[PDB]
């Protein structure tokens, strides 16, 4: 079934939890959960588009010039994405900054472009790209929620200004009247949260294996 | 430079001793000292071979051989 | 637009460089690129001296020949099994290595 | 074949380059108008429409001094007479450089100071923003004649401007650049003072 | 000379030497049966010459050496042989070994020894072979045959013969009493060794906690010229060869090299006395001097013990076990082996029979290493024992060998000064045992491959030769 | 002076701990010390070379033609056309030199920082020499932090880390404490 | 199973070492608690008890024996953290500091002997970064029974809830305790000698170069806890080199970083950052500066004679 690639792409192989890839935007833009949601959505869209293009052009690639071709067919596409978000999603564009343009070297994306889409049809490539984009989005949302709850108290914030006013129902405040721990927003607060998340993932993997046995 | 093996099932003995070139079984066994360690060894009734082929008492042997005494 | 000229010049020259240099011969998969003993046994009555044990033994383990000589092995056995099937009476009685003083070592401490 | 292992790379490169000019001809105008209305919305924050009659973003100056270097002073002329000048200031804070704007009149009175960009510590020094605190509106009636150069400091250094709890810098940077901008307006008269 | 000291490490344990070095050297009544193990040395194991039921005399050669690096085993008393079989061994394992059982008749008749005439006249090879046919084994713990050591000494040039009289272990006082009572024989043996190995002087060295031994050695050796008596300080790793060489001469023995490269030879005082007895009188090595000590012994003493005497008779001679023996070692407390029982015999390498009670034994509860670097400050070879312990505990023996496991002498200075009480020497012995097992397996595989290659080559050559011979025969038919 | 700028790029403005550039390969290779040394020297040389080629391409081709928005493509294409070239040459070349530099080829060519450094260099308008020194400063900073982290992880490999934390979680926590230690250098240069 | 030697010991123990370090610390701690008053006493007790309880919880979670609590390794971390804190600090600062040290800095790495960083200085750095307002409001001395210090319940309201020749006599007791620690062979003199010598040399040459800018470094030379950091903090055995040249490199670099971050940095609390940087730099110094063996040269080849 094509749908099992999508289901395998969330948890059994995750880009930031299993294969240890795309850690730059994982630890860089995660101070707010809406920022992680927007970056994950943009990464998912770019991954789906470039996976479709690479799998469409799969029987045209020279073997020893294989890198600067696909990098090229990544790069302009990402530039088009940048030239979307500088025109209509400019509020999200100022928040991410460099890393929305820095998707052409998001390893997970190039690792997916080289390993998967060079030998499989268009539909499995699109499904696997969407699945690993969704897994990256879920990881970013979880880490952003943990860090922003620790650092300011509130869950998903400035959703109207960033992701549109229609998402205003996502604003929820937990721990009211809280100044917040300033270290969690800072760069040392991201590595520790990712390490604890990896340890928790290993713990529930062992517990699920023990439940199945 | 030869070796000597006594093939007793109770205690298999192996020694390595140096000989003059052109030696026979008799002088190699006498110089080797197998007789004094096992006084129950008879050189004329019990059987002597080299590498598994039956050998007479006065025959020459070359380098690397293994005199084996047994039943 | 003349941007096409510069872009294909950069492209064809880098590609041509790869093509000429080819004459001189994932991220995860490149990282890995970067980073019981047995002993035979012959008894005292079961072997009648058929010498097939010595006949099929590449190691010089069994010593002796001819008949009713009670051929016996040495420490040069490996348990390869060439002498089991060779002998018709099936006296080769391969057993493992028994613990003695010279094969005694020290044990690891349990836990800290 | 080296030949095509090359050409190939070539056409890819170019197809990606022609795809990148049509996108500009749709989007460049739609980006530029957003940038200039962002500048206009920043301009309306410090000054109202009553003080100026001509368009402020049409006769921008370029004045060279000895400390700031080049400035981008925008005038506010009612009928051929200078009434206010709006310009920008750079200063290093704690987390990096800070861009803030001042809108000082023809007589030296500050009509408003607003911070465009800064890098500081959340929850600790965001009070420079006018959407959270009133502190940045302390510069609304002062000038260079009713405040000599002893009170243009924070209260930690012996001035009259309050400092946030847990910090003397970011107010030091803001008050220092406000003082330096007033001194800059005092230095080149007539064209920026009148 | 002019002793450099330094040592770059060392500890000062409680000597406990005052409680046994008061009484003179006692004697033993003849026990009924002796167990002589056939391997009391290093190298290969000697083969028996006598059979069951034979009558032997005191000094008969019971077993003979099969190769060069071995030593014959002599009969300690006259009697009848009853077994050539399994005997208990002085090992912590408790396993048995090949050995003779001698039933002592009690008459104690000496054999017609081959005495010498004018031993300061002959060439050194005859004296070395006379030492070889005596069973001299180097009574210092290393149990290396003194004939092989002297023969290797005669090849090079020796500028100093070193007498290792600095008995450094706690609770042991055998060397003190033989240097007090047999000083003239030790000096004569040192002069005999100086005649064997053409050298300059003997530099007989005693620790400073033996003033009576120093006075007796100085009084015995004052008319002889080149003989020198030296007072080394009181350190635990001072009696070691590589450490006393550095303490006296000032130079270091190169790693993986013998002491003869520095032009020096090291001999224990009991070994020098045995060499003197063997050369002057022809008597083989049949008895030695051991120390019975500990708080669990009624009268601690130094006794002249025939080789193969059971431990229980040695304990029963020294009053008896006055209490419950928590540990019963064979040697000093820093190199002792837990004896399994009291039917264990006394080998030539047995130095003491300490019976340590509860209050002399430290209580230990291991803890993780706090990296206090007290092991580096006490290791005599300047190694890093903590890194050896982390690499050996993680089964990375090849990694541990780089940090100094090749140079470890198992001296025990590590676990003596360890705040978190860690069995460091146990880790080193375990790693060395695993490395020795791997080396033995590799050597067996290489030998067995050479053997099968040689057998296949000769079988193919014989078959081809006989095929060509039978082909030539039928052509002429 | 150039020395203070170099020290500020190495310590005050490190490319990993305060810059968040290059963490994937840096989290993957740093289990062992020798591939970390080889990776460090390869990325230092090629980031200096990439900064030089990026500055030349921007100030000699891109800016005089007036087109700028096609930077995040030309840069990486030239960098790709650099990197593989050298490494594929060093596949044959001296066979001894493909024991320390060439084995580490495809990690470095993306690495996010060989493109992160020229864009930040373009943002502040450096000259040729200033951009080259910026590239070698970022390379030295990445090299130093990778050697330090590789030594720390090799020490932690033989330790008694719990089984739910041994491996990459203890590496992430150790890197967080390392960045917490490196925060003292803020405001120095 | 058989027992292995050696069968002797010098009666050393880890518990004796940490209790002797606390005994050396106690003269300065008493004069600190007397001169700041009851809130310092409450903060010290809260920090020490919280560190001990979190050590007990982390030992219960990991399955380690509870006797590992009795060596004093957690009480020493709590003691050094509590004397490194601002005196009239709230209780959650001390509890969060003990939780960040015992826990993340020590017990998450396995326990005692396995951590790569100094726990107390990690906690102090994390408290300074996370809570900058509470950790930079330094109170003034208010001596016990001096009719101007607050009472018992007022000091309770100061520490819990939210109600709003002195310096030289404290460093002398720390100097006496550190000297006594050297004389008992518990710490090695290389790290304090190198730290003080390098700081004094750099400060005095900066004074002789620039007398109107850098003259404020000689008079207030031991400011920021240089004596305490030199003697009790940088001499941590687990996170320091085991050699002599390594300890000299550690001390010289620690003093260099202390002076650089103190003078030209943005932090006056430079000691913890310097110590943390050189605990990071420690394993390379350990691996590249091993002591010479017996009969071998520095390169590791056998000697020739
Ligand atoms: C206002 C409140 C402020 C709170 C934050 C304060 C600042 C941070 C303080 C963190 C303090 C952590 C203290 C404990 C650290 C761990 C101590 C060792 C525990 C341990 O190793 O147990 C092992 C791991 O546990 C497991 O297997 C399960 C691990 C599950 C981890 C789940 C993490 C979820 C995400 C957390 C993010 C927030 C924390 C990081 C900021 C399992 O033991 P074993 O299996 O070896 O032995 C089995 C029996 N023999
Ligand atoms: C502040 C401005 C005004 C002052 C201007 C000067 C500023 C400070 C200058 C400091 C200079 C540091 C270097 C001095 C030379 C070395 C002195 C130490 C000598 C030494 O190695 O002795 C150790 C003990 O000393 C120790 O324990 C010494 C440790 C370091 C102490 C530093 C201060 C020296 C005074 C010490 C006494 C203080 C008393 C206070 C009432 C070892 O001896 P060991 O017995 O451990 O050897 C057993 C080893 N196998
Ligand atoms: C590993 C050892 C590191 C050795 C480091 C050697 C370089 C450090 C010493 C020389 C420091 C020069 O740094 C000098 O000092 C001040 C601190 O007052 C720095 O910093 C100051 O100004 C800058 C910008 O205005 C801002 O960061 C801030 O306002 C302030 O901290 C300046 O950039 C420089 O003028
Ligand atoms: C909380 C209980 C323990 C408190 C007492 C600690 C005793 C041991 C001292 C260790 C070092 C403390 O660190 C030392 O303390 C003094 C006195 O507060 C600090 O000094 C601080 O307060 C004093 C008095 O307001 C001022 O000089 C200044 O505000 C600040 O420097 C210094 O930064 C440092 O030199
Ligand atoms: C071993 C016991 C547990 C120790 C650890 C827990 C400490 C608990 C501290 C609780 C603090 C509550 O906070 C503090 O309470 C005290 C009394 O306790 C109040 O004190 C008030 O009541 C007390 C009597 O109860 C009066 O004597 C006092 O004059 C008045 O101020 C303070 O105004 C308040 O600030
Ligand atoms: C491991 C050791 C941990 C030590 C932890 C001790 C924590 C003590 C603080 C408890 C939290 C706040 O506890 C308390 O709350 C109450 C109201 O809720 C307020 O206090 C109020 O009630 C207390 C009774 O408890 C009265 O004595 C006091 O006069 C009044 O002000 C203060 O805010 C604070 O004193
Ligand atoms: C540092 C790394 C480890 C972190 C571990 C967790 C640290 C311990 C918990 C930190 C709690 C943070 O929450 C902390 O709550 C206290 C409660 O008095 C708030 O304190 C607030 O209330 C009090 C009393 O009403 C006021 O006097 C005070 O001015 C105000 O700040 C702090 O501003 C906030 O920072
Ligand atoms: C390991 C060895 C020890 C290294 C320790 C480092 C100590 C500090 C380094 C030297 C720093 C001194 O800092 C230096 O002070 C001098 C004072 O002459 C200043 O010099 C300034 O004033 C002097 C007059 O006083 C002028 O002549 C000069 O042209 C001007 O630059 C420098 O601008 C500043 O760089
Ligand atoms: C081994 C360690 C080596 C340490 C480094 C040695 C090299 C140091 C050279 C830098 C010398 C200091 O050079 C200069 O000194 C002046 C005093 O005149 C200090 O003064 C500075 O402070 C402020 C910030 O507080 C700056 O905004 C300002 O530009 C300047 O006045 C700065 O620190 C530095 O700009
Ligand atoms: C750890 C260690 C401890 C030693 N202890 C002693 C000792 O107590 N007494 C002694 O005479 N030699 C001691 N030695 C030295 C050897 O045991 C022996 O004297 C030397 O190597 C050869 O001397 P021999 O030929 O007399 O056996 C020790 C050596 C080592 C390595
Ligand atoms: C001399 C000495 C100094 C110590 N200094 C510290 C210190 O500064 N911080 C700390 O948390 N523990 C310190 N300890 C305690 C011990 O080193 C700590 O438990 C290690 O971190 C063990 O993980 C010290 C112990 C000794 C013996
Ligand atoms: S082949 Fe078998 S039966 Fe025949 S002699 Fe050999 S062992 Fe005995
Ligand atoms: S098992 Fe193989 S090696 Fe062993 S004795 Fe038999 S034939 Fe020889
Ligand atoms: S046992 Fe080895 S490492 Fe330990 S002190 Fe003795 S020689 Fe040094
Ligand atoms: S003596 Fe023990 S605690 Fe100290 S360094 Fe050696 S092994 Fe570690
Ligand atoms: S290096 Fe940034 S995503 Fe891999």
């Amino acid at each position: 079934v094509p749908w099992q690639y999508f289901t395998s792409a969330l948890w059994q192989y995750n880009v930031a939890l299993v294969q240890m890839l795309a850690l730059c935007p994982t630890l860089a833009v995660t101070t707010t959960a809406t920022n992680g949601l927007g970056m994950g959505l943009a990464t998912t869209l770019v991954l789906v588009m470039t996976n479709a293009l690479i799998s469409s052009m799969r029987h045209t690639i020279s073997p020893e010039v294989r890198n600067p071709v696909m990098i090229g067919v990544i790069a302009g596409v990402v530039t088009l994405t940048d030239m979307a978000m500088n025109a209509w999603m400019h509020e999200l564009y100022k928040v991410l900054g460099l890393f929305i343009a820095l998707i052409v070297t998001n390893c997970a994306v190039l690792g997916r472009a080289e390993s998967f889409c060079l030998r499989n049809p268009v539909i499995p490539s699109i499904l696997d790209g969407a699945g690993m984009g969704a897994g990256f989005t879920a990881v970013l949302v979880v880490i952003g929620g943990i860090r922003e709850i620790l650092g300011s108290g509130t869950l998903f914030s400035q959703a109207s200004s960033l992701l549109g006013s229609h998402f205003k129902w996502m604003e929820i405040t937990v721990i009211p009247d809280f100044q917040g721990i300033l270290l969690a927003i800072l760069p040392p607060g991201a590595f520790i949260v990712l390490g604890f998340l990896l340890a928790a993932k290993r713990v529930i993997d062992r517990k699920r294996a023990e439940r199945r046995q | 430079r030869v070796s000597v093996v006594y093939a007793d099932p109770a205690k298999p003995l192996q020694l390595s001793c140096k000989v003059e070139d052109g030696c026979s079984v008799e002088q190699a066994i006498q110089q080797s000292g197998v007789l004094r360690c096992c006084p129950d060894i008879d050189l004329k009734k019990q059987k002597v071979g080299v590498f598994g082929k039956f050998v007479k008492l006065d025959s020459p042997l070359k380098d690397g051989d293994r005199i084996e005494i047994y039943q | 637009i003349e941007a096409t000229l510069a872009l294909t010049v950069m492209g064809v020259l880098l590609g041509c460089g790869l093509g000429l240099a080819a004459r001189k011969f994932g991220v995860g998969l490149a990282e890995k690129l970067a980073a019981a003993p047995m002993l035979a046994r012959v008894e005292a009555s079961q072997c009648i001296g058929c010498t097939r044990c010595y006949r099929a033994c590449p190691t010089d383990a069994i010593v002796g020949a001819s008949g009713q000589v009670h051929v016996v092995l040495e420490d040069a056995c490996t348990g390869c099994g060439k002498c089991r099937d060779a002998c018709p009476e099936d006296c080769v009685l391969l057993i493992p290595q028994e613990q003695t003083l010279d094969t005694w070592r020290w044990d690891k401490p349990a836990a800290a | 074949m080296v030949a095509y292992q090359g050409l190939s790379l070539g056409l890819v490169c170019a197809v990606v380059a022609l795809l990148l000019l049509t996108g500009n001809i749709m989007t460049h105008g739609t980006i530029a108008e957003q940038q200039m209305q962002d500048r206009l919305a920043t301009l309306r924050e410090v000054l109202p429409q009553s003080l100026y009659d001509n368009n402020p973003l049409a006769d921008s100056f370029k004045v060279q001094d000895a400390e700031l270097g080049e400035v981008e002073v925008l005038p506010a002329r009612l009928q051929g007479k200078l009434t206010a000048v709006v310009f920008q200031g750079r200063n290093i804070g704690y987390g990096g450089p800070i861009e803030q704007m001042m809108s000082v009149d023809a007589q030296g009175k500050i009509l408003g100071v607003r911070v465009l960009t800064h890098k500081e510590t959340p929850g600790l020094a965001d009070k420079i923003e006018a959407s959270r605190s009133d502190w940045i509106k302390v510069f609304d009636g002062l000038s260079l004649e009713n405040t000599a150069l002893d009170k243009w400091k924070v209260k930690k250094d012996g001035g009259q401007f309050d400092q946030f709890a847990g910090a003397t810098i970011t107010p030091r940077a803001v008050v220092k650049t406000v003082l330096q901008g007033l001194q800059f307006q005092a230095r080149h008269a007539e064209q920026l003072k009148a | 000379y002019f002793n450099l000291s330094s040592i770059r490490g060392g500890v000062h344990p409680a000597a406990h030497k005052d409680l046994s070095a008061a009484l003179p050297i006692g004697s033993l009544p003849l026990p009924p049966r002796l167990y002589l193990p056939l391997r009391q040395h290093a190298g290969a194991e000697a083969l028996p010459m006598v059979a069951v039921g034979d009558k032997v005399l005191k000094g008969q050669l019971l077993a003979f050496p099969p190769t060069e690096v071995s030593a014959p085993v002599h009969a300690p008393t006259s009697g009848r042989i009853v077994a050539i079989g399994p005997v208990p061994a002085p090992h912590p394992s408790g396993l048995t070994t090949t050995g003779i059982v001698l039933e002592s008749d009690g008459e104690d008749r000496w054999i017609d020894l081959d005495v010498s005439t004018d031993p300061f006249a002959e060439d050194p090879l005859v004296l070395a072979d006379r030492v070889a046919k005596a069973g001299i084994v180097g009574l210092g713990g290393a149990i290396f045959p003194a004939a092989v050591k002297l023969k290797q000494g005669t090849r090079h040039e020796i500028k100093t013969v070193l007498v290792n009289g600095s008995e450094c272990e706690p609770y042991l006082t055998c060397d003190d009493r033989i240097m007090r009572e047999r000083a003239e024989a030790i000096v004569d043996g040192a002069r005999l060794i100086q005649h064997i190995l053409r050298a300059y002087s003997v530099v007989i060295a005693i620790e400073d906690n033996k003033p009576e031994a120093l006075a007796a050695m100085r009084a015995a050796a004052e008319h002889f010229g080149a003989i020198e008596v030296m007072a080394v300080p009181a350190l635990y790793p001072m009696g070691s060869a590589k450490q006393l060489i550095q303490a006296v001469t000032g130079r270091e023995v190169p790693a993986g090299g013998r002491s003869t490269d520095v032009g020096v030879l090291v001999h224990n005082a009991g070994t020098v006395y045995a060499i003197q007895q063997a050369l002057r009188f022809g008597r083989p090595l049949i008895s030695r001097v051991v120390t019975v000590s500990g708080a669990c012994v009624k009268t601690p003493q130094n006794l002249d013990v025939l080789i193969g005497t059971p431990v229980q008779a040695l304990i029963d001679a020294c009053g008896g076990l006055s209490g419950d023996p928590q540990q019963l070692l064979l040697g000093g407390p820093m190199m002792g082996a837990v004896l399994p029982s009291t039917e264990v015999p006394v080998i030539k390498g047995a130095t003491g029979l300490l019976a340590l009670a509860r209050h002399e034994l430290p209580n230990k509860d291991p803890a993780p290493c706090i990296r206090c670097a007290s092991c580096v400050d006490a290791c005599p070879m300047g190694l890093t024992p903590l890194d050896m312990a982390l690499y050996a505990r993680a089964d990375d023996y090849d990694g541990a060998s780089e940090y100094g496991l090749r140079d470890c002498i198992l001296c025990g200075c590590c676990s003596y000064v360890c705040p978190s009480h860690i069995p460091l020497v146990h880790y080193f012995q375990y790693a060395k045992g695993q490395q020795d097992e791997r080396r033995s397996a590799a050597r067996k595989s290489d030998y067995i491959k050479r053997q099968t290659e040689v057998r296949a080559a000769r079988l193919a050559e014989e078959e081809a030769a006989k095929a060509a011979a039978k082909a030539a025969k039928e052509a002429a038919k | 002076e150039y020395v203070l700028f170099l020290l500020g790029t190495v310590l005050v403005h490190n490319v990993v701990l305060v810059g968040f550039l290059g963490l994937c390969p840096f989290m993957g290779v740093s289990s062992k010390l020798d591939p970390s040394i080889g990776l460090a020297v390869a990325t230092t040389l090629v980031m200096g070379l990439g900064g030089a080629s990026s500055w030349l391409l921007e100030h000699y081709v891109l800016l005089p033609l007036g087109i700028g928005f096609i930077r995040i493509l030309a840069y990486i294409v030239v960098i790709a056309g650099m990197v593989q070239l050298i490494e594929m040459i060093i596949r044959k070349a001296s066979p001894s030199l493909y024991r320390s530099l060439g084995i580490y080829l495809p990690l470095i060519t993306t690495n996010c920082a060989v493109l992160g450094v020229p864009l930040l260099s373009v943002r502040e308008g450096h000259d040729l020499t200033m951009a080259v020194l910026f590239g070698l400063g970022s390379g030295l900073g990445f090299s130093l932090i990778m050697i330090i982290f590789a030594g720390l992880r090799e020490r932690l490999a033989l330790a008694n880390v719990p089984a739910a934390f041994s491996g990459p979680p203890i590496a992430f926590v150790t890197a967080g404490l390392l960045a917490l230690a490196f925060m003292g250098f803020g405001g120095l240069i | 199973s058989v027992a292995a030697g050696p069968f002797a010991h010098d009666r050393s123990s880890v518990n004796r070492i940490m209790l002797d370090v606390c005994l050396a610390l106690t003269p300065a701690t008493l004069f600190g608690l007397v001169m700041f008053g009851w809130p310092a006493i409450n903060l010290w007790l809260v920090t020490c008890v919280s560190a001990l309880a979190i050590e007990a919880a982390c030992l219960r979670l990991l399955g380690q024996p509870m006797r590992r609590l009795l060596d004093g390794s957690a009480l020493l971390t709590g003691w050094l953290l509590a004397i490194s804190l601002p005196p009239w600090a709230p209780w959650w600062i001390g509890v969060g500091g003990s939780l960040f040290a015992i826990g993340i800095g020590k017990q998450l790495y396995g326990g005692i002997g396995q951590n790569p960083f100094n726990p107390a200085m990690l906690a102090r750095v994390a408290l300074l970064i996370a809570f900058p307002l509470q950790m930079t409001t330094w109170a003034l001395p208010h001596p016990l029974f001096s009719s101007s210090a607050p009472g018992f319940f007022d000091s309770l309201a100061i520490t819990f809830a939210g109600a709003p020749s002195l310096g030289e006599t404290s460093e002398l007791l720390l100097l006496v305790g550190g000297v006594w620690l050297v004389l008992r062979r518990i710490i090695h003199w290389e790290i304090p000698v190198a730290i003080l010598a390098s700081v004094f040399v750099m400060a005095t040459l900066a004074y002789l170069i620039n007398p109107e800018r850098y003259a404020g470094g000689l008079y207030q030379l031991t400011s920021g806890g240089l004596i305490l950091c030199a003697f009790f903090i940088a001499t941590d055995p687990v996170t320091s080199p085991i050699s002599r040249v390594g300890r000299l490199i550690f001390g010289v670099g620690c003093g260099v970083l202390i002076y650089v971050i103190r003078t030209w940095g943005s932090f006056p609390e430079a000691a913890a950052f310097a110590v943390l940087f050189m605990n990071a730099l420690t394993p390379l110094i350990d691996r590249y500066w091993r002591p010479r063996a017996y009969g071998r040269n520095v390169r590791g080849k056998p000697l020739v004679a």
